């Protein structure tokens, strides 16, 4: 087994990021192979206890009284086991909210039911995270085209919704993706494209934001992007691994009390940046949580 | 004064042999935990399982009013702790079994506040 076995996924490399490859088809040297899960455990669960694992070590925002919120919670199970490890993974006191198109039960604080786009909401978020994937997506009938839907409001509700500070963790594979999403990317602290190791024969991954800025950092185009992340994974196959879900001592994420600041436009300077690369502040208001979900009445 | 009775209505159907309701969610943990049935945390030990709570209550899976006058769900964003003996059912195990008020145990998989 390789070194990199032991941890719970793996992160796209710098050297990769700064290329400029042309999109090729992305062909996995173990594509359909199944990893071996704990016995009982759902691929879900696993896969979602390897992010947090991951997410453990970046520089996130914790404050008191934190706001989570998490698209394409639901399943064709009619249940969420991704907001069941997220609710495990966060400090009790954590608001949760998630959402699906479809109905489902979940362990969640509050669950809003349709499409993402009539998903509204006063206040802004400290983490977001979104599992959503249309199955349409299977009907590969052109060229991989950077895709609309979901990742329209996805760029939208970041841009408007995400507190400074906060990061977030998209669902990506070959050709569920969206090049203003990897521009985003850009207005971040730091970045990457994320595989966890159960799931590593698939082109899936999680782009990581950590600590939104706000403003670009760095000038990204999305489709160079994108055709850099298949040529990283094309060119290195990833064993599966299943290591890390046998250590949960240290899995809980730490309540750091990240401080929460209602600063304003035009009171951003040097050292405010600088402490919000670090996940040592947030920047939003702590007025009382209000989401809605618009409801189209027809005969 | 008519009511759907879910909860007998199940235990009539897992008599009359049918399958457990199942896509209940198991959860990854060390194990070392309390033991105690209803938690905010898994806190399976040695001898159980972790389940989300929401995956394990009959009238949330089923889509039907809880049995409390304003309808709230005690199982919901909470941790079941289950008998690893009778994991392969939790809903039924949670209908059919009661928590100790003291010790917070399941009565009879647990409890021993009559010792
Ligand atoms: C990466 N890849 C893609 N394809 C082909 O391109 C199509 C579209 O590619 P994709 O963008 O869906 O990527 P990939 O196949 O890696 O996705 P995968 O099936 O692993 O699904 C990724 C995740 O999306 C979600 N998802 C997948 N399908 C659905 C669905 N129907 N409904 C809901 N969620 C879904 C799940 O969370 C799942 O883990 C595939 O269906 C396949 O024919 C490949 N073919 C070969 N031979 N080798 C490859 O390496 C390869
Ligand atoms: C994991 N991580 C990486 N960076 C930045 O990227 C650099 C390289 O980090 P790396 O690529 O993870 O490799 P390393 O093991 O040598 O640290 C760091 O020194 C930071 O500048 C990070 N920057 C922030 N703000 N937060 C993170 O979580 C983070
Ligand atoms: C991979 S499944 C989510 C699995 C879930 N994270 C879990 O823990 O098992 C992708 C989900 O995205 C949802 N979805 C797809 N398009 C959506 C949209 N436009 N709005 C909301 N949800 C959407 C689907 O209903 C589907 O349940
Ligand atoms: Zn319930
Ligand atoms: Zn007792």
């Amino acid at each position: 087994a390789s070194s990199q076995a032991w941890q719970p996924g793996v992160a796209m490399p710098n050297l990769y990021k700064m290329q400029r490859m042309l999109l090729e088809k992305c062909d996995l040297q173990n594509y359909g192979d199944s990893a071996t899960l704990p016995k009982g455990i759902m691929m879900n669960v696993a896969k979602y206890t390897q992010l947090c694992q991951y997410l453990n070590t970046l520089t996130l925002a914790v404050p008191y009284n934190m706001r989570v919120i998490h698209f394409g919670a639901g399943s064709d199970k009619g249940v969420a086991p991704g907001t069941a490890v997220l609710r495990q993974w966060l400090p009790t006191g954590t608001l949760l909210v998630d959402s699906d198109l479809n109905d489902f039960v979940s362990d969640a604080d509050s669950t809003l039911i349709g499409d993402c786009a009539t998903v509204h909401t006063a206040n802004k978020w400290d983490l977001i995270i979104s599992d959503m994937y249309d199955p349409k997506t299977k009907n590969v009938t052109k060229e991989n085209d950077s895709k609309e839907g979901f990742f329209t409001y996805i760029c939208g509700f970041i841009q408007q919704k995400l507190a400074l500070g906060g990061s977030v963790a998209i669902k990506i594979t070959e050709h569920s993706w969206n090049a203003d999403l990897y521009k985003l990317m850009g207005h971040f602290a730091w970045w990457t494209a994320f595989v966890t190791n159960v799931n590593a024969s698939s082109s899936e991954a999680f782009l990581i934001g950590c600590n939104y800025l706000g403003k670009p950092r760095e000038q990204i185009d999305g489709y160079v992007m994108h055709a850099n992340y298949i040529f990283w994974r094309n060119t290195n196959p990833i064993q599966l691994s299943s290591y890390s879900l046998f250590d949960m001592s240290k899995f809980p994420l730490k309540l750091r009390g990240t401080a929460v600041m209602s600063l304003k436009e035009g009171q951003i300077n040097d050292m405010i940046l600088s402490l919000l690369s670090k996940g040592r502040l947030i920047i939003r208001e702590n007025n009382r949580v209000v989401i809605s979900s618009d409801v189209l009445v027809n005969n | 004064a008519f009511a759907v009775d879910a909860a007998k209505a199940y235990k009539d159907y897992l008599a009359s042999g049918g399958q457990p309701i199942t896509n209940c969610v198991k959860m990854l943990c060390t194990h070392t935990g309390t033991g105690q049935a209803i938690t905010v945390t898994p806190e399976a030990n040695m001898d159980q399982e972790s389940f989300g709570g929401a995956s394990c209550c009959l009238y949330c899976r089923c889509h039907i009013d809880h049995p409390n006058p304003k309808g709230f769900c005690d199982l919901k964003g909470k941790y079941v702790q289950i008998p690893t003996t009778c994991a392969n059912d939790p809903v039924g195990f949670t209908l059919k079994n009661t928590v100790c008020t003291v010790c917070g145990m399941w009565k009879g998989y647990g409890c021993s506040c009559d010792q």
